[PDB]
């Protein structure tokens, strides 16, 4: 597994260079720098999964890619829920 | 389920609508539960041990008939159920401007420490546990909290609303008919919370309440500077009906200001 | 056998469930300077990167560390274990280094609603490298005393699954809290 | 240095009776095991890496603690009678707020999830033809840690105060400048620990479902009970950890003086309720679920029928596991959010009414055409249809924003919230004791003082919850102790009534588990089948041995061992019995947890120099038990052929095969 962890890390440098270097020079509008960064993040992370992680369909019988995507499913709601509703609450607690 | 309580016969249009929603909910559940019940006993009566003659049939898991009616039939009344609460949640929430044409008058409230403390702003009228609003005539309170949350709540009346220190929360009420309506703290918030009762006198007309506000304002003491607020503030548990003549003319907003700062 | 490496990885789904609910508090909380730092004025980007693939080596060494572990070589997987040991050590050191600016000044956890909000969730991030590092120390040791011979290869790869799991945790971290402060 | 210890307990006050009354017992207790087994106690329990001895544990606990949770009640509904058109009560306000706290605290963390934890722990590894939990040394270290949380509980009653803020803690009033006391402390360092405990129960219990199943036996085949207590899993591995979290986020804002929920330099107090009811009603679900299994296995026992939906019945479990993380908003609906949040949170409430049910129905038509034994734990099935019910009608009927605007914290959400916990998971956990007690313990329950029980139950239930709806539609709100009002008084007195029905039933059941052990030779499981039984643990005997499987069942269906008894292969002599490896007890739970307790009460009362050596205790003993290599023993054959020839000695005594 030389190659893949290998491979997995000239990716997360070049993943996790660019949106330092984009983050600090700048020259990118606030609204492209934020997507790309995210879009980077999202991307590093998907490279950790497959390539350190050594994540794949059928692990044990799947349970690995089904508890991940679970729990992905289950981090998604909680942060957007805890981030919708008090976007909700905090509007609705102001003089206005 | 007292049917002279005050969730049932309320005494508040906004009171009045939250009655119909809960009998209907109530209704809607029924035509479900009422055989679910009816269904634990009749069959466990009908078949039994001993009830020999009854169809005795075991290993009879899926029914396709069965369980599709089993599904439907929930699903229905929790379809139809969920346009109801969409249509009663858009329509009885607190913040709705209570489409009357009437002028709504401002209560700012402001939960103590186990007392309630009200400031008219267009009055200049501050009171300790006790409202005045009225009969018929919409009424706006800009409900925060000083030191703990606390839940501004006329049963009657209907509708409560979350008291928050450094979060001002509207909450439109009305009062369909005149009369003394019990208020509460529904939130927890120490040891006088038993104590967090006001009153509030729903006058007849919009004369009885400036006789009210008359009233009021033969306070001696009155409600200027914020330095008197930390003096009211002072935790007490029990505290009896105190009138303020005249307020600042935004303290309200400076008792937000306390922690929004 | 393999269970553990199984309980370990839904350990870390909740450990998922842990740093994004701590995700949530900062994301709400981020605005809540109360005449504080404003976080781009304090995250110091180019520290963050010096951090930031200062744990993303520790992860490719501890992975040359499991792919000797695959192998039977055991000099391999000690020296590979000591480099992400150190690499680990210098993060965490960093950490500290950037607290230790941050609560001697007037900038600590109590200072502000974000501050607490950043300092709980970079600290429980740092308290999870750190239990990371006394894991792995402790691992190390008993692949010295024992070998890799049967539950310290499995160790091996729970703890791989940690220590990657805690790289991603910090993808996160410095897409998050740090850098979007920062524009 | 003691630090903030110091002398003052609580010597002012009529607690230090109950004090003394708990130190007695504990002498008791201690004197009886001095003369009699106390290297028992220590070697085979209280070191068990066994899952029926820590579950039987787990019951055990769970039961002590709802003693003291319902004396709690009992005083509660005692202080709200007197209050109600009188004078005040034996409770002034400081006490009170302790009680309601305390008895949520100690219902919902050591008296339900202990119990629900107990069942699943004694019955998921045999319903899947396991010989022990995935992790052996997890389930006696996370019982451990249910016990240091259970200890801290109880010493708070003693030492300290136990908090005035509500079971919960809402942020403003747990902080530290509102409850400088030691009693949120208290309530922070008991429930982490036990949900550290549960989240590793929780991951425990998966891996065992997941990893430790007969071969045969694929994800359908398994017993309901095994789906509803895999959901429950799945809950507590997915919502323990917010509660890790927040608690802990609590923490920092009462001892590093950090800004999360404070209400004066910018932190949000709003997020500190939306991340405990995140956690709070997938816990609601946690606490259910098991007992929805539990229910579904007695009512295919006791109707001798095959249970209705299986599909249908596991697929609404899984919808419950999946949608009860979208609801939690319907705790707060008063909040003041705004409507669109509102009603999306309420409909989802309502549409995580739809798999409820259908297992309800499923349960009635497994009744429809079946063999119903009115046996203690069938009773216990119907009046827990009939409850829960009426639980759930009543909330779903404050999940309509509309109506939990006007009915939130009223005696309506307390009657709600009291119907479905009771005649739920109370009623699950007393039937699952009841069932169980032959495959757990080698007797039967008495079945004269289960049904007299369960009707005092029942009645004393329908009598003390039941005026509360009426109190809620009064406007009665939950925490009030002095002064509650006129009007008031008739349904409170009502309640008291019903509050002592149901001290009678929880006497009676102590009655049943003694007039039970005191004819446990005038009854018995010879068989370790009893009432029938369709799943794959009463192929077993009935106290079953160590390793509960010589064979580990080929099951290749649904029901198994009502397949196996119906084509007559049920009872074979295997033959060739194969050596197995059983987990050795470790005593490292005990001092894991014991470190735990020093942590904790060094934590609590401000002793860092305990607390330093009490973290570090826990630490270096986990780092020793990982040096330790004997953790696992080869159960020689003899010993299998003796027990195995022992339990078909009985099986032939009987009707055999
Ligand atoms: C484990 C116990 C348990 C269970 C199973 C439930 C189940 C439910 N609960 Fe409750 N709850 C529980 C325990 C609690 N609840 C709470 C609080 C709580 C609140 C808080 C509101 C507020 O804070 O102001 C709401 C709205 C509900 C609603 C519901 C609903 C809709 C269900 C549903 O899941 C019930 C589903 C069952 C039904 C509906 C009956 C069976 C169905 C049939 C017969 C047919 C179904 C079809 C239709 C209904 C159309 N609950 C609180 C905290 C109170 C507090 O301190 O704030 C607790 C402890
Ligand atoms: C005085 C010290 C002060 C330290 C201060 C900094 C914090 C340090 C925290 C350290 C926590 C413990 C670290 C791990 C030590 C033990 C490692 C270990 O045992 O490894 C092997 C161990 C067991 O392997 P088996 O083969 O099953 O063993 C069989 C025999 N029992 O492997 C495992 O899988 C265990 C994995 C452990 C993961 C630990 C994760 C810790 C997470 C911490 C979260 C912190 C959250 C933030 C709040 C912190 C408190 C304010
Ligand atoms: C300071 C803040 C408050 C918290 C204080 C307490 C902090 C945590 C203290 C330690 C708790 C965890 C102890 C874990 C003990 C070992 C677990 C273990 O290895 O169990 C094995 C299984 O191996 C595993 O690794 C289990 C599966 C994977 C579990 C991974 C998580 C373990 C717990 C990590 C810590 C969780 C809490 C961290 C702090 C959270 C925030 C407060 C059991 O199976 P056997 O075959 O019997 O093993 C041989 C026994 N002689
Ligand atoms: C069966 C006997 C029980 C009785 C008589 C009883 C009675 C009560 C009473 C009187 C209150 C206070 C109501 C109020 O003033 O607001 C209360 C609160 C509560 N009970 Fe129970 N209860 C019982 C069992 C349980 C069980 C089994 C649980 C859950 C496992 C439970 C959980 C709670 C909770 C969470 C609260 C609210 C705590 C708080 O507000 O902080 N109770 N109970
Ligand atoms: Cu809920």
């Amino acid at each position: 597994s030389v190659k893949t962890y290998m491979t997995g890390f000239i990716l997360s440098i070049i993943l996790t260079v660019i949106p330092f270097w984009m983050v600090m020079t700048g020259a990118a509008s606030p609204a492209v720098i934020l997507g790309t960064i995210l879009a980077m993040a999202v991307v590093q992370v998907l490279v950790h999964l497959v390539c350190f992680l050594h994540m794949n369909t059928k692990s044990d019988e799947g349970w690995n890619m089904t508890a991940f995507v679970f729990t992905v499913l289950i981090i998604a709601i909680l942060v957007v829920g805890s981030i919708w509703i008090m976007w909700n609450l905090n509007y609705n607690m102001m003089m206005h | 389920s007292g049917c002279n309580s005050a969730l049932l016969d309320p005494k508040g249009q906004i009171g009045l609508e939250q009655r119909s929603l809960i009998l209907t909910a109530f209704g809607l559940m029924l035509i479900v539960v009422i055989p679910a019940i009816l269904m634990a006993v009749g069959f466990a009566w009908k078949y039994r041990a001993s009830n020999k003659d009854a169809k005795y049939s075991p290993n009879w898991s899926h029914s396709n008939k069965v369980e599709a009616v089993v599904w439907t039939v929930p699903i229905l009344i929790i379809i139809f159920l969920a346009v109801l609460t969409w249509k009663t949640t858009h329509a009885l929430e607190p913040s709705k401007p209570l489409a009357h044409d009437e002028k709504p008058i401002t209560i700012e409230v402001v939960s103590m420490d186990w007392k309630w403390f009200f400031i008219y702003p267009e009055q200049g009228i501050a009171t300790v546990n006790e409202i005045a609003f009225p009969a018929n005539t919409p009424v706006y309170f800009k409900v925060t909290s000083n030191s703990v949350m606390n839940s501004f709540f006329i049963p009657r009346l209907g509708s409560q609303i979350y008291a928050m220190a450094g979060m001002q929360t509207r909450l439109h009420l009305i009062a369909n008919e005149p009369g003394t309506y019990d208020g509460i703290s529904a939130s927890y918030s120490g040891p006088g919370f038993s104590g967090m009762k006001f009153k509030a006198i729903a006058t007849p007309d919009r004369a009885a309440f400036d006789q009210w506000v008359a009233k009021a304002k033969q306070s001696p003491n009155t409600m200027s500077d914020m330095a008197a607020f930390e003096k009211l503030a002072a935790p007490s548990e029990y505290n009896q009906v105190e009138y303020f003549s005249n307020v600042k003319p935004d303290l309200f907003a400076d008792v937000i200001n306390k922690f929004m700062a | 056998g393999g269970t553990k490496i199984f309980g370990f990885w839904i350990y870390l789904m909740s450990d998922c469930i842990l740093f994004s609910i701590l995700f949530a508090t900062y994301a709400v909380l981020v605005n809540g300077t109360a005449g504080g730092p404003t976080g781009k004025d304090i995250f110091e980007l180019p520290f963050v990167l010096v951090e930031t693939f200062l744990l993303l080596f520790s992860s490719i060494t501890y992975g040359m560390a499991a792919i000797a572990m695959y192998k039977n070589n055991k000099s391999q997987v000690i020296s590979w274990l000591a480099l992400t040991w150190l690499f680990g050590a210098g993060f965490i050191g960093m950490e500290i280094y950037e607290f230790h600016h941050l609560i001697v000044n007037g900038m600590g956890p109590d200072r502000s609603g974000f501050l607490s909000a950043f300092f709980a969730l970079v600290g429980t991030h740092g308290l999870h490298v750190t239990s990371g590092l006394i894991w792995m120390a402790v691992l190390m040791v008993q692949i010295a005393r024992r070998g890799l011979t049967s539950t310290n290869r499995t160790r091996i790869m729970c703890l791989s699954l940690f220590w990657h799991f805690l790289d991603v945790v910090w993808i996160c971290v410095f897409t998050v809290v740090y850098l979007m402060g920062a524009m | 240095k003691l630090s903030l210890d110091a002398v003052p307990f609580h010597e002012p006050i009529v607690m230090v009776t109950i004090a003394g009354i708990i130190l007695g017992g504990l002498a008791l207790v201690g004197l009886i095991t001095y003369f009699g087994k106390w290297t028992y106690l220590w070697k085979e329990w209280l070191t068990s890496v066994d899952h029926k001895r820590l579950g039987i544990m787990y019951i055990i606990v769970a039961i002590v603690m709802l003693l003291r949770g319902f004396a709690d009640a009992i005083m509660m509904r005692s202080q709200q009678a007197l209050a109600s058109a009188g004078e005040a009560g034996f409770l002034p306000p400081h006490h009170y707020d302790q009680i309601f706290t305390a008895h949520g605290v100690i219902m919902i963390f050591f008296v339900a999830m202990p119990f629900v934890i107990g069942l699943m722990n004694l019955v998921v590894p045999l319903q899947i033809g396991a010989r022990d939990v995935a992790f052996p040394f997890l389930n006696n270290l996370s019982f451990w840690f249910t016990v240091v949380g259970v200890i801290l509980v109880n010493v708070s009653l003693g030492v300290g105060e136990f908090a005035q803020t509500g079971w919960l803690a809402y942020p403003p009033l747990s902080g530290i400048e509102y409850s400088p006391g030691v009693g949120v402390d208290y309530w922070i360092w008991s429930l982490q620990l036990s949900g550290i405990g549960t989240t590793l129960t929780g991951i425990n219990f998966f891996v065992t479902i997941l990893k430790m199943r007969a071969p045969g036996m694929t994800m359908f085949k398994m017993p309901v009970f095994t789906w509803a207590s895999l959901c429950a899993n799945v809950l507590i591995i997915a919502s323990f950890p917010i509660l890790t979290v927040t608690v802990a986020l609590l923490t920092l804002d009462r001892y590093l003086g950090t800004h999360f929920f404070t209400n004066d330099m910018g932190g949000n107090m709003m997020m500190y309720i939306n991340l405990i009811w995140a956690w709070g009603h997938p816990e609601v679900y946690i606490l259910i679920l098991p007992v929805f299994g539990v229910f579904s296995e007695i009512a295919a026992t006791f109707s001798r029928k095959r249970l209705f939906g299986y599909t249908s019945l596991v697929w609404a479990t899984v919808c419950i596991t999946v949608l009860s993380f979208i609801v939690w908003l319907h705790h707060f609906f008063t909040m003041g959010a705004g409507a669109n949040v509102n009603a999306f949170f309420g409909i989802t409430t309502m549409i995580i009414a739809i798999p409820t049910g259908v297992k309800i129905f499923n349960w009635l038509f497994t009744m429809y055409q079946g063999r119903i034994v009115f046996h203690s734990a069938m009773l216990w099935t119907i009046g827990f249809i009939v409850t829960f019910s009426v639980g759930g009608m009543t909330g779903v009927l404050l999940a309509v924003p509309g109506a939990d605007f006007v009915l939130h914290n009223s005696l309506f959400l307390i009657a709600h919230f009291h119907n479905v916990i009771i005649g739920g998971v109370v009623f699950g956990c007393f039937a699952g004791m009841t069932y169980w007690w032959p495959k757990a313990f080698g007797f039967k329950l008495n079945e004269t003082w289960g049904k007299r029980a369960f009707w005092f139950w029942i009645i004393g239930f329908f009598v003390a919850f039941m005026p509360l709806y009426a109190l809620g539609f009064m406007g009665m709100t939950r925490r009030l102790s002095q002064q509650i009002d006129p009007q008031f008084h008739t349904m409170l007195m009502i309640a008291a009534s019903g509050a002592v029905l149901i001290a009678l039933g929880i006497l009676c059941l102590v009655i049943q588990m003694y007039v039970s052990i005191r004819d446990r030779d005038q009854n018995r499981d010879l068989t370790g089948d009893p009432w029938g039984g369709r799943t794959l643990e009463w192929a077993t005997s009935s106290p079953p041995p160590f390793y509960n499987f010589a064979v580990v069942p080929h099951v290749h269906e649904r029901d198994a061992f009502w397949e196996m008894k119906e084509k007559g292969e049920a009872y074979k002599k295997p033959d060739h019995y194969e050596e197995i490896h059983m987990p050795k007890n470790s005593g490292a739970g005990i001092v894991i947890a014991a470190f735990s307790t020093i942590f904790g009460f060094a934590m609590i009362w401000h002793i860092w120099w305990l607390a330093i050596v009490g973290f570090a205790g826990m630490i270096i003993t986990w780092i020793v038990k990982s040096f330790d290599e004997d953790v696992d023993y080869y159960v020689p054959v003899a010993e299998i052929e003796k027990l195995e020839n022992q339990h078909f000695d009985e099986i032939t005594k009987a009707g055999l095969k």
